RNA sequence: GUCUACGGCCAUACCACCCUGAACGCGCCCGAUCUCGUCUGAUCUCGGAAGCUAAGCAGGGUCGGGCCUGGUUAGUACUUGGAUGGGAGACCGCCUGGGAAUACCGGGUGCUGUAGGCUU
RNA sequence: GCUCAGGGAGGACAGAAACCUCCCGUGGAGCAGAAGGGCAAAAGCUCGCUUGAUCUUGAUUUUCAGUACGAAUACAGACCG
RNA sequence: UCAACCUAUUCUCAAACUUUAAAUGGGUAAGAAGCCCGGCUCGCUGGUGUGGAGCCGGGCGUGGAAUGCGAGUGCCUAGUGG
């Protein structure tokens, strides 16, 4: 018996995490956050599409996992089984409260922990998809189907970054060819000109 | 030719006997290694209480000494002549310190007494070099630097060139 | 019969109606509380 | 009137509505005018205006 | 494996000690309790008599603390005792007494209170502490500062203390730590302290070794043998030292030399040189690799 | 209601700065204070003897008494509608001189030296500090080039 | 140029590794009769000078970690004051002012007081 | 006078855990308690000696009405450790 | 292989976490009770007619930011405390 999300939709209270002080928080519903072919190097998924948000609201854990399943089902029917990488870029840490009646009334009013939400700023990314360069409309359609599981109004933006990295897609291949970026799986490691140059000669050998 | 202040010399030979009891067993083990070394021991108390061993907190359960110099070299050569000047390779710490453990103190040449019995000893020799008083003195305490430390291989080759010993691996 | 508990609402205009008067500035303030050995010395220096 | 603004208006001698005062400009005075500035209109007068 | 203890977080949240506490030379707890003037005393100096005994000489200074540093007024080292007649043996109790006496008499001559405040002209060994006399200007009081010597009985720090006390510095002390205070029966005989002041422990040990065995004698006492100090020399040699100290205490400075300015250390390598050497390392490594390939 | 302890709500106030724990430095001890020296308060947690109350952390007063380890100062505390110029006794290390008096003393001795000078010369110097006046008229040399044209860069939703 | 003794500010001084130290020093070092203190002269204390820069320490090096200090992030985020501004709300824009922090990229790596040596 | 939690490497029975040693170890331990601050030749641990946990008049802070009690802060007069 | 581990990386947080750290704001100061000299007293402090403090005596007025305005003080006191 969960209260509807229009009750706990606005960012009303101070951020109140599951901690030493609020213990007895029931387990959040979403717990798988990254899926797809997540064991895949960054050389083979160039495209990144973000469901970005546009309201300073609170998304619930149940809404996050319903949106995960709605994106996942469409991309496993569209882009094969392991030709994508979904990751939910919000982890719910704010726990919300419930003052339940049944006759005291309001004396001693402080809620038991009910569920766990995520507070979302303007332009904070909700979900993000990493695919190939021709599965772009499948990314747009997947996040468009996943918007309807969330409250509030969200946007969809295909980014200029090479996948789930912080480096621009027009410069990624140039930098990794001149050996400033080193692939290590889901991401890439940056190489400055500040280390001891034993690492420099070890890269260049 | 090497600089004569980098000689591998033993700094101390510390011995103990952990009897695991208090009273008569411990005090005759104290009499054992007083009879060995020629100096009175110190009773090592127990830190904790662990009932699977039958010892409790602040109960005297060990006897130990530390001998220096010439007396340390004689006690050490008796321990190596009971183990035939032959030690394993794993008996060497990473700091070059080494040591071993012998089964009955009759083997060192200590005469038997039925009021005494037999006790196993634990020998542990920490090496050194001229200069390791730096890390222990009071007035300007410093560390001792990297070229001057004792590595494990340069300690074991010291062992098998000064006692002509045999180290066996495993 | 609950009531309002604590308030500092009209207190600011109550204070500044007569004004926050800064303390009394006088030449030669007193000497009580000064270190009594020093104050013995000062009284003998005035006495002689 | 917010009481800071009331005090700065009492130092600028604008008490009634639609009064006016000359004010010479320096760094203290521009900040004094700008605390008040939703309540005043202040400009650079001509010789004919004076 | 093991978790690295000394990582980035360790070094960035690592807090140092002070510089002198890193080098371990000063004890800030005792230094704060020793030098800080009472704040009603209002810029009146608080003088200390620092004794630091090195391996080869003994440094005794007096010092009052200011904000810029520690101003030293007077200084007296053991290695100027050959001017007064102690040839060698500069780090024993007797030379500690001589440099404490030299510090006291040199300071009192710097202040112009040398004819007043003679102290013990002849040394006895028992308790003394100079009393300030009326009308004449008051005696110099400074508090002893031993630093990190464990202040147990028979310490050359307290030798220099007795030196300055017999010189006429009014250092507050008690005769619990002078050599002679026996810990069992709790008295303090003066003649045993006087034997330690005149170095008769050293002379008695010298006669002991030259009776027992001569090889260890020549290994132990060798500069005494070069400077022909027999044990019968010893007491009147230190008496002539105390007399010469008390009748010519002022210090003669060595005159400044025209230094040729030769550079003994390697100066700090500049930025152009260090980025040029890393450019050369990168170029040399690439050319060595491509000519090995 | 809150508690009324002496050190309530002073978690971040009496704590030392980050990486400045440890022994107090000894200049703070070696400074000397006359009476009438204008003195700041900044409480410190390494010592607990002679603590200034949390009403006074940051306030500045005047010394009326100096003792062996502590001074007594006269600070202004505002309580509900009045200001009390009250006496407190603070140990020596919760305290700095105020440079607000020292800048005034510098300006006074500078005004007095250039008053006792240029009185024999006859000229009239200015001694008051007028505030920062408006900028007087000045030419701006655009030597050579035309000024650089600007325009607002169009919105690209970079998120 | 440099060191010792006492320091001040307490990393521009720390930490890891490597190289070099002439003279004076500081050390390591050799001993235990006496002072002293220990299981043990390792420490502390005491008496010395056969040797050694090996260590400490000093100076220097590392496309070093750190620290210090600039740029960038950014006039971004935030924000005093204002509107009968927008929006159903959430929140946002504007005017008047003030204005941060990471990531990322450069520079620096102890200054210095008092007393006394050394560099015949 | 010593350095703590923790970890590494050694050592007869000994082990995951008794005890001995070496090294790293900015507090990750301890300080009676609830938490927050604070602390490394100490405020921690172990010793040695002890009774300033004593007699006494004032001032001041703290809640405050700028009143009490409590608690606390500099002093001052002895008598001591 | 799958693990713990460990080493650089990465995603998301904190009212009762924090290296950094604003805006608003909180004290103090912007002189005549201040400066600069000459000198006496003290049982306090004292190497030192030292240090400090107090007292006399003299000389300094460009009244030492802007802006505004006559101020300080003492009784008695209703009402109020939804
Ligand atoms: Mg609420
Ligand atoms: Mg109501
Ligand atoms: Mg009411
Ligand atoms: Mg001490
Ligand atoms: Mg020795
Ligand atoms: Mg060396
Ligand atoms: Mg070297
Ligand atoms: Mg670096
Ligand atoms: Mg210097
Ligand atoms: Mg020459
Ligand atoms: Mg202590
Ligand atoms: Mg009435």
């Amino acid at each position: 018996g969960r209260r509807p999300a229009r009750c706990y939709r606005y960012c009303k209270n101070k951020p109140y995490p599951k901690s030493r002080f609020c213990r007895g928080v029931p387990d959040a519903k979403i717990r798988i956050f990254d899926l797809g072919r997540k064991k895949a190097k960054v050389d083979e998924f160039p495209l990144c599409g973000h469901m970005v948000s546009d309201e300073y609201e609170q998304l619930s854990s149940e809404a996050l996992e319903a949106a995960r399943i709605c994106a996942n089902k469409y991309m496993v029917k569209s882009c094969g089984k392991d030709g994508f990488h979904i990751r939910v870029r919000l982890h719910p840490f704010h726990v919300i409260r419930i003052n339940k009646m049944l006759q005291t009334g309001m004396r001693g009013a402080f809620g038991k922990p009910q569920g766990t939400v995520a507070r979302v700023h303007i332009g904070q990314v909700i979900m993000s998809i990493r695919t190939k360069l021709q599965n772009k409309e499948h990314v747009v359609e997947a996040l468009r189907r996943a918007k309807f599981k969330f409250p509030g109004r969200q946007k969809i933006h295909i980014s200029k970054k090479w996948g789930f990295t912080k480096f621009n897609a027009d410069e990624f291949e140039d930098m990794v060819a001149e050996k400033r970026l080193i692939p290590d799986g889901c991401g890439v490691k940056y190489i400055p000109n500040r280390g001891p140059l034993d690492k420099w000669r070890a890269l260049h050998s | 030719k090497e600089n004569p202040m980098r000689e591998l010399r033993i700094r101390k030979l510390c011995l103990n006997i952990c009897v695991g009891e208090s009273g008569d067993r411990l005090t005759r083990a104290a009499k054992v290694l007083e009879q060995l070394t020629g100096q009175t021991p110190v009773f090592s108390k127990a830190r904790y209480t662990v009932r699977s061993f039958g010892i409790r907190r602040n109960e005297k359960i060990a006897v130990h000494c530390t001998v220096r110099g010439a007396k340390a070299e004689e006690i050490l050569e008796k321990g190596l002549k009971v183990r035939e000047y032959e030690l394993r390779k794993n008996n060497f710490s990473d700091t070059g310190n080494f040591g071993f453990g012998i089964q009955e103190h009759i083997d060192l040449g200590i005469k038997y007494d039925p009021s005494i019995g037999i006790y196993g000893l634990d020998f542990y020799v920490v090496l050194g070099r001229p200069g390791f008083s730096i890390a222990d003195k009071k007035r300007r305490t410093g560390c001792i630097g990297a070229k001057h430390r004792i590595s494990k291989e340069e300690a074991m080759r010291w062992f098998q060139q000064k006692y002509d010993g045999i180290i066996l691996p495993g | 019969a609950k009531s309002k508990n604590h308030t500092t609402h009209n207190q600011s205009r109550k204070w500044h109606r007569n004004g926050i008067k800064k303390p009394r500035s006088q030449r030669y303030e007193s000497l009580k509380g000064v270190d009594p050995k020093f104050l013995r010395n000062m009284r003998f220096a005035k006495k002689h | 009137v917010s009481p800071k603004v009331r005090k700065v208006l009492q130092l600028l001698r604008l008490r009634q509505i639609f009064n006016g005062t000359f004010v010479k400009l320096n760094k203290a005075s521009i900040n004094m005018l700008r605390i008040v500035e939703p309540y005043i209109a202040w400009g650079y007068p001509n010789l004919k205006s004076v | 494996f093991v978790k690295v203890v000394k990582n980035k977080a360790y070094f960035k949240r690592y807090q140092v000690k002070f510089r002198r506490r890193r080098e371990g030379k000063t004890d800030y707890y005792a230094r704060k309790r020793l030098v800080i003037q009472d704040k009603n005393k209002y810029n009146t100096p608080k003088y200390r008599m620092i004794v630091r005994v090195t391996n080869r000489d003994i440094i005794c200074q007096i010092a009052y603390a200011r904000i810029e540093g520690d101003m030293i007024v007077c200084a007296a080292y053991a290695h100027e005792l050959p001017k007064y007649g102690v040839k060698v043996g500069l780090t024993n109790y007797a030379a500690a007494y001589c440099t404490g006496l030299l510090l006291a008499r040199r300071l009192l001559n710097r202040f112009g209170m040398d004819k007043i405040y003679e102290g013990q002209v002849e040394v006895t060994g028992d308790e003394y502490n100079v009393e300030s006399i009326d009308g004449q200007p008051g005696a110099f009081t400074c508090y002893l500062d031993a630093g990190l010597a464990r202040t147990t009985t028979g310490n050359k720090v307290f030798g220099a203390l007795k030196g300055a006390v017999d010189g006429g510095l009014s250092i507050p002390h008690s005769t619990k730590r002078f050599p002679g205070y026996d810990s069992e029966s709790k008295e303090f005989n003066a003649e045993v302290h006087r034997k330690h002041i005149m170095g008769q422990n050293v002379a008695d040990y010298m006669r002991y070794l030259m009776e027992e065995d001569e090889d260890a004698y020549k290994k132990q006492f060798s500069q005494y043998i070069k400077n022909n100090v027999t044990p019968d020399m010893m007491e009147e040699m230190y008496k002539k030292a105390h007399a010469a100290i008390r009748e010519n205490p002022v210090y003669e400075k060595k005159p400044k030399r025209e230094v040729k300015k030769k550079r003994w250390n390697r100066p700090k390598m500049s930025l152009a040189q260090k980025k040029d050497r890393v450019a050369q390392k990168k170029a040399s490594f690439l050319r060595a690799q491509e000519r090995a390939a | 209601t809150n508690t009324k302890g002496k050190r309530r709500g002073t978690r971040y106030m009496f704590s030392r700065p980050f990486r400045k724990h440890g022994v107090v430095p000894l200049a703070t001890y070696m400074r000397i204070y006359k009476k009438g020296d204008i003195v700041d308060i900044k409480g410190m947690g390494t010592v607990q003897k002679g603590m200034p109350h949390k009403c006074y952390h940051g306030k500045t007063g005047r010394v009326y008494n100096v003792t062996q380890h502590a001074v007594g100062i006269v600070v202004n505390k505002q309580v509900k509608g009045k200001i009390l110029a009250k006496r407190i006794n603070v140990r020596i290390e919760h305290i700095k001189h105020s440079k607000s008096r020292d800048s005034f003393l510098k300006r006074v001795k500078e005004n007095d030296q250039k008053k006792k000078e240029a009185k024999e010369k006859g000229t009239w110097v200015q001694l008051k500090r007028q505030p920062a006046p408006p900028r007087e008229a000045h030419f701006v040399r655009t030597n050579g080039k035309e000024p650089e044209l600007l325009e607002p860069i169009p919105y690209e939703f970079m998120a």
